């Protein structure tokens, strides 16, 4: 009975490790568990993490998008790129952030497969500038050219651009 | 986090 | 009383690592289990896995292809070779993938045993260019062209030859 | 049956080790846990740390200040340079010490991330010398030049700062 | 609560790893003990096994020879040289493989004792060549030529032997 | 349920092994634990240990003056420095050892913090020695003399300073 | 619940892996605890064994002359060399043994302690050379020419010795 | 629920490792512990040791001279040297062994505290040869020169010293 | 008589490696050396590199500055980014590469010293943007934008800069 | 025939790694050689050095005050602490920094032996405090302060202080 | 042709390092070597020592006092327990130390041989508190109270004692 | 042209380390090879070994019966036992020893070999005390009381036994 | 210039290791080294060893039998299995041993390869016992005795055998 | 494996 | 640490 | 081991 | 050491 299986109960997950194919099945499990309870429960995502790969991300964002429950997300501390991608994704009005968090918007590290697969990465690496320019509401020219570059945002100021909505 | 997520 | 335990009950398995003897007697074992609870209950199969070798792949194969219920398959993230040879190798009319997914065809490493069987492996992977054929409806000649070289096609592109024929 | 267990019970919390990532995301979650029983029942938090690092200790400070409960804070023993701060951030009638126990302030050691991120690190230790300033009762000219330079302050002494309000 | 205790119940064992003396206790131990449950109901034991050494191969069989219920064996994949043996002792018509299994026959490898014993050994592997051939109704003259080579067999060919009597 | 665990239970603690601040957090605990239950019962504390450090020392004397109820000491086998000051440190008449049990009286080693801290561990040392001096009987000019050499005194020529005061 | 121990009840003990202090004196309790239920249930003892030490292998046997109960062995596969000492230490007419099985006598191997103790490893080498004259019925002058030399003996050669009195 | 554990009821000690100051305060302990439930049940304990340091088997023996119920030992196997000073240190006539048992007297290896306390071993190592020659019945003269040297007298050989009083 | 030897020789220095202090002292020294046979005769540096560290590039520029000799840069291979800071640093009319050479700018790694040093990198790496721009011939608005992200550049464009005037 | 000790003759020493009593031995040596040659030829020192310790630091520095010829200090990039005290200790007109070069003045770290010697790190480190005092014309009272913090400060402001007087 | 070799020459040795037995023997050769070439020429030995043990340290102090020539001392820096022994057994006018070095006198750690000889120790470490009384001119009685405590003593107050007579 | 090889020159040779094989040849080369040189010069052997084992020191000591030069020895610091037996066997008026070395005599530790031969260990460690008995002066039945026991003896009471006969 | 070396010229040669490949290959060079400078000159073969193997130890015997030269053979020390067997095949009147020498005949351990070679083991070990039969002077039936059992015999003793004829 | 092994 | 901080 | 230690 | 070994 330990004390992360007592947040799984009412509806709460805890990435805060890292990402890799390790943890993302055991997270798109319990997506699908908690989904199966209750089909209209809000469920919830807290993320503190320091980065994460290309493939397994996209696994997590797609059953975001698939369960018909509406997810919420929360950024405690760190967001480091790549999963922090994901707090960009959950619902258009329930994005949070603690006021002294800091969050970063990089291209990820790494290779797919996780020989290199040139024609791929190149192609994955578009639909992150092109998903992130729909959800905060900027051009696609502007965000082409802070998917290039390495400076963290705080909480305050990362609200103009539509990453996060409301402060608390 | 509640009031208001939860 | 593990999640993963869970889904084995309401008759999912999880091969989620890679493929070697330890494993295979392991999923062996559940699939012949959950037949003898019911044996017309639907029993799915999730993948996602960055390899697998040429011996054991053949034992799965056999298993899914002997049991009366009949067998679903997802794909979740990647799809090395191999692995997802088994991905083709479930119903005509269940097989479904995500619309990020990545999916391979590529002949697998290693040799049979796990000195060197030349001539078994030769055979072996003759097998796989084989029944690939009657499963996505082509004609041979193109598989053998495409069982030797390496170029991740994606899940829309995938459907073009059979391997899947729904996406959610 | 564990005695820590037994003294999450009764509203106590021991950070008693260090400071990372590890034992943060264990920490904010038993906050918020014990909040949801009751939410007036004073919460107490002992502290013995021989360090801690930035980014993290910016996250327990939040969380303290969001949960209607109050927090009490107590030294045992040593009081590092960063586990210090949480302690002159609990209430202001309720920090106490032991008459033998040390304190020391010093800006904490390593970066944020934990390339360098030189504009921000710069920022966070900014914002230590100003909280601060407004728990203690001193100028901020006085705390710019405590917040440099090394030496331990016994329990009598720090009475004369504001640290601590009730020595038991 | 395991996976295969529960397939230890309802009579199936699965030699899936290796011989050594580590398992051929655990495994004759396993045999006696169903066999006081009751002494008609038919066991099993499934194979997938690399290897074996020759002290130990030869106390399964004496074992399988002396309880008296009757004992039914199948190939998954791979069947090595001194398991498969055990493969080739069980009943007279309920040996059993899948149709893509490989089994070898082939003298093991390594010593008796696991000073050299050479008396002993050369002893040991005469017998061998002598009980495979009173199982498959071939002369011994052709055995002592296919007991000192190395070529995998499939199943389809293995039958014309007598190793296997009927393929499902 | 362990046999250290009942001895908690009807209370008593064994110190056994060594002091840092891993086994200090563990030990403060319990003494406020035992102290919920009962306001009136004497608690006791077994020492063997061969050395230990000067902070957490100085947090074990201090809860030990705090709690309500009364403290009692023996000392079985070794008595090394620094732990045997606790020794010196429970009631004035309930004191004991066993008739072959050895202990010393020596500053301790290593430092404060476990840069240098001098001027703190300097003033930490006279502390002792002027505890020391007030639980004994002496003058203070002996003990400065005793807490800078090394030799183990006997049960029965201990008594004669007031470390112990009946000896069983 | 293991299948071992389940074996220990209705009286089995499995040595299996040879000898050495370590396990001596777990073998020596439950001798010990089994004859405390019944004072005249036949307990047995198996053997496969590759090896064992003097001093301790001369445990084993006191105590199983000892208990009121009688004892019977059986010989499953190696019988290493002092371990299978035991094996001709049984009772008259219930030593057993399986048509496959090798057994050795010879001297041990290492010295008495586990300096060297010359005049004491020489005088217990030759109780071994005399009680084994008693359980036989060969000469003594016979066995001082097979505890020197080292060759595996069969398991219906051995019978002519006295070792084994019946094979099953 | 473990075999020494049951030992463990019913009034045995089962100490059969060597002597060091992990194992000597769970032996304390046991012994403490039995002598609460009974005040006059006979306690006994099993020796089978290659060794034993100074300072802790100093305690065993003092805390076996206090509980008011009476020890018996006996010696299986091994009779080491501290260890077996015990032996000598039961009672008046419940000292056993075996018949095949090694006992050997000669002072233990290693120091006191486990710089070098010179003045202190020398003295402890006079306690042993005077608390043996009244166990015993010998003069002093004998023991002091069957301290000094090395070699194993047998059990029956050893009754003519009085370390043993009745073999069974 | 190494190769390298005979290349340090007539007035070559191969720097391939990486660079850390270790490197830069054993480089600085024979840069000193060279000068000492002739004060006219033409210096060269040829790079291959895969990075580098601040501290230490700042000494080797100012040593190159210095000796009255003109110095010659030539790109084999990879020119990594603090080094490649070199390349752009020898004379205005003796920079080469070669034709399949690629070449990166980009701030390097780590920290100065090698607690953080903040306000010191922030203007160490503030000089380099603005030593970069004289050397190229660019405003410095450019740079500013171009010591920020990561791509590497061909040998054929960068001409187009001025790192490189001349490509053999 | 290697580089360095090319250097050596013509009079110049290279301290580039650090500081402890292995290389200590090895400067002083060097120190006393190249002054047996000539006792008026000026010799040179040159520094690079991320650290170093006190009780050695006070060795290099009564050498080199006591040999007739007179020393020169040159800063080739990093001054540390402690042997950066070195180069304030040359002579008055002839030392020497390269103009981005950084320096800094701090306390030590470690011990003096390298129990604790409180009384004599307290000593030792008043010494530094009163020696640069007379080095570069300050007053003690702000050296007081500047040996307790820590910052680096570049080549063109150290100049004011009086650890260096000339900057080429 | 190393620099310590060149020290060798014109009679110098550097004992640098630590004492046992391996640098023992090559510092007795290197002592009976230089007396060869010439046996009056003047010796010199430099000492920088952390410690040291008993038995090593009285061969050079024997061999010191044997060969015809005269040796003389000086403290490089640190002077510990056992070595320092040595500085004060020179010649009675020529011992010398710089004007910061540390010199302490201790009875030195670990034991003779390097079981644990009891009576030679307790012997051995009582001449060196005979042979230092006759070579600085105190009393017994007060080097009896000086080694067996641990303080290190400055050079300037070192003189009074009479460890040394001169400071250059 | 070490140092150890000069005293091979002019007749010395240096066991300081310990005895096996690998040096046990070593030596008797050299042996043999001084006696190549001249037949009637002088050479010596220097002996500081803590220890020795028995198959080894019995071909040193023939090799320096059969040589017709004559050996001297002498004992620098610590004599080990079986080395020291060498000692005892150089010339009847050529052994020595410093005053203040210590030599213990012992039967050595380890076996023949280096299974255990007991027969012939015994038989050899009695020839060591018949050999001491011709070359000391005493009777053989005290001898066998001091090669049983453990104690250090000096230098100036080894004389009495005429282990050495003249102290330098 | 080693001393082996130099042992090697005027024809002698050192097995003091072991045998294997290794040093086999370098001691066939050796012996057909030496025969090319003088065809007549005796050569010496000095053993002391462990050990040995089958395969490499008749590969030494036949090299020596081809050499026109004739061989002599010494005993220093320890003689092994298979090594020592070389000693019983120089000259028929040219085989020493020194009188404290021991050797022992014994059938050696190991393979013939170093699958098991059965046949051919057995082949090389009865050619063992036949050409220790043509150079001693014995029946063969005593040595296939005293080649299966283990006993070292001493050099007075191995005389009555003829593996000797003249001890020095 | 049944029908027919069980 | 009761009374007063529980 | 009784009779008689138990 | 001489005089006198050598």
């Amino acid at each position: 009975y330990d004390i992360y299986s007592r947040l799984l109960k009412d509806r709460i997950i805890m990435l805060g490790s890292a990402i890799d194919d390790n943890v993302a099945n055991s997270i798109v499990s319990q997506l699908l568990f908690l989904a199966a309870e209750d089909p209209e429960k809000e469920i919830s995502l807290y993320i503190n993490s320091p980065g994460g790969s290309i493939t397994a991300g996209m696994a997590i964002y797609d059953t975001m998008q698939f369960i018909k429950p509406k997810v919420s997300t929360i950024c405690i501390g760190m967001a480091a790129s790549m999963g922090a991608f994901l707090l960009a994704a959950g619902e258009k009005g329930k994005r949070y952030a603690l006021p002294n968090s800091e969050v970063m918007i990089h291209q990820p590290l790494g290779g797919a497969q996780g020989e290199i697969a040139a024609k791929r990465i190149l192609l994955l690496r578009d639909k992150l500038n092109k998903v992130l320019a729909e959800r905060t509401g900027q051009p696609l020219e502007v965000i082409e050219r802070d998917t290039d570059r390495d400076n963290f945002k705080s909480a305050e100021e990362a609200l103009e651009y539509g990453l996060i909505d409301k402060i608390l | 986090f509640s009031p208001a997520a939860p």
